[PDB]
């Protein structure tokens, strides 16, 4: 079991600034951590597969930064609809997801 | 050279005159013979 | 996957595999590259008995020369010169194993310090 | 050629005066060292075989002869302190016994291994 | 002893564990090194006591072959 | 010195001219041989005149 500490647990940012989320694994997960966006009453939608690779239909403001253990997800100039839960999950082993970060305004 | 030294040491303390004589003679007999051998060898092998 | 009895490593010791996927760019296009690393860890067993043991033994043999009396010049001189010759032969032989790299390894530092001790 | 020349190099010590200890000890032990190196080379010539050939037999006999010369000088030096005339006679006895034994062994060996 | 070990090791691979012939050579080198250290001890305490040197020599003359034969028999019993 | 040279030459090929490392080894061996000849000269004239 590879545990993923996703930070911060809850953060609020206004509209129009670059926001950075972090997800640090325990063991090695080499560019195999995906980022999902779970809006309320909705199923998660894949945003960043691999380590930094936008899924077909993802805006150009979501972009990832990969490594062996620590990964980041940057949303430059968030809109009003970017408010959801953001879950990182590795797949180098059996998939284990992070606690998620609540995005508020 | 080693055999000459052995002979010198064998004659030392009993006939030191002969020992010193053959040592002073081998100080001239070995280098001249080596020079002659070198000249002969190199000459007869470079002429061909 | 690695087989159980599948290891012909005499000197190294396989720790584990580590896979990864990436995307490289060549002069013709953009390709997908699957990378796999095998983590190896060298075994010091041979180098100990073949370099560190003779170096330490030579240093000890050389420091034995101090316990002899000062009125014995040939013995102490022989001790010193033989230990230096041994250290030289060892410094030459041990370096022969590795590829001709331009930096100083750790074994070279050990050999240099032992040579300094013998010369001292 | 090098083996027999090493053996006569070892014999040279039988003429050096018995008072010079380091000279004779160096002669003997360095001759033993060169002898074992030459035996290593000679055996390295042909492949690994578990039987005794006619060449390594020769080099082993030469090694034994050098060993005998060294131990002979050792006993000579030990007996000099006890009784000098014993060692004085031992020197001239060895001077005749060593080359004779070597020549006899060479004759026997060459005859036995050539006409076979 | 060192050159014998060198001429031997040039043929074997680089194996980390200690072989049997390496154990034999280590034992022989320990015996030779103890002989040399015994002479050093004799030469150190020779000026202070001239009889201790003769005692140590007379003891070693019968002690070294005994320990060597014992080690030889133990080695040949453990390996054969 | 001759051991260093023999170890070094077993690697390089059969090459006629005098390389730079061969020149260094020849210079070091000349210095060593000159030290030995100096000692022989001192031992020759030691008994006659130790001041020189
Ligand atoms: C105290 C033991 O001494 C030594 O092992 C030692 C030190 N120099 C040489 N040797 C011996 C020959 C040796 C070295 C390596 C492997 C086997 C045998």
């Amino acid at each position: 079991n590879i545990v993923m500490t996703q930070s911060p647990k809850s953060m609020s940012m206004s509209v129009g600034e670059r926001v950075t989320l972090s997800c640090k694994a325990s063991e090695y997960v080499g560019t195999y951590v995906s980022w999902y966006q779970q809006k309320p009453e909705q199923s998660p939608k894949l945003l960043i597969y691999g380590a930094s690779n936008r899924y077909t239909g993802v805006p150009d403001r979501f972009t990832g930064s990969g490594s062996a253990t620590d990964f980041t997800l940057t949303i430059g100039s968030v809109q009003a609809e970017d408010l959801a839960d953001y879950h990182c999950g590795q797949s180098y082993s059996y998939p284990t997801f992070g606690a998620g970060t609540k995005l508020e305004l | 050279a080693l055999i000459e030294f052995a002979t010198v040491n064998y004659f030392t303390k009993s006939q030191p005159a002969r020992a010193a004589k053959i040592d002073r003679l081998s100080r001239i007999a070995f280098p001249l013979l080596f020079g002659i051998f070198n000249l002969v060898y190199w000459a007869t092998y470079l002429n061909r | 996957v690695v087989a159980e009895d599948g290891s012909r490593l005499n000197q190294y010791d396989l720790l584990g595999q580590t896979v990864d996927s990436g995307i490289v760019q060549s002069s013709t296009g953009e390709y997908v590259v699957m990378t796999t690393h095998f983590h190896l860890k060298r075994k010091i067993g041979y180098f100990v008995i073949q370099t560190y043991l003779p170096c330490i033994m030579t240093v000890i043999l050389s420091q034995v020369s101090f316990w002899l009396n000062r009125e014995s010049v040939p013995a102490r001189t022989v001790f010193g010169v033989t230990t230096v010759l041994t250290m030289t032969t060892l410094s030459i032989s041990a370096r022969n194993s590795l590829p001709k790299v331009a930096y100083a390894t750790a074994m070279d530092w050990f050999i240099a310090v032992c040579y300094a001790f013998v010369f001292s | 050629i090098p083996c027999t020349l090493i053996v006569v190099l070892s014999w040279v010590s039988f003429w050096i005066n018995k008072d010079a200890v380091p000279a004779r000890t160096s002669l003997g032990i360095t001759t033993v060292l060169t002898m074992t190196t030459l035996s290593t080379i000679a055996r390295k010539s042909l492949p690994k075989v578990s039987y005794v050939t006619a060449m390594d037999l020769f080099v082993s006999v030469c090694f034994i002869f050098v060993f005998s010369a060294l131990v002979e000088y050792g006993t000579l030096h030990y007996f000099v302190s006890s009784q000098p005339a014993r060692a004085a006679k031992m020197d001239s006895y060895a001077r005749i016994f060593f080359p004779t034994a070597f020549c006899l062994f060479n004759l026997v060996y060459w005859v036995s291994y050539l006409y076979l | 002893m060192t050159t014998i070990n060198t001429h031997l090791r040039e043929t074997l691979p680089k194996i980390p564990y200690v072989k049997a012939i390496d154990m034999y050579l280590m034992g022989c080198f320990v015996f030779v090194f103890m002989a040399l250290l015994e002479y050093a001890l004799v030469n150190y305490i020779f000026f202070s006591q001239p009889a201790r040197a003769a005692a140590i020599d007379r003891w070693s003359r019968i002690f070294f072959p005994v320990v060597f034969s014992f080690f030889n028999i133990v080695y040949w019993l453990y390996y054969v």
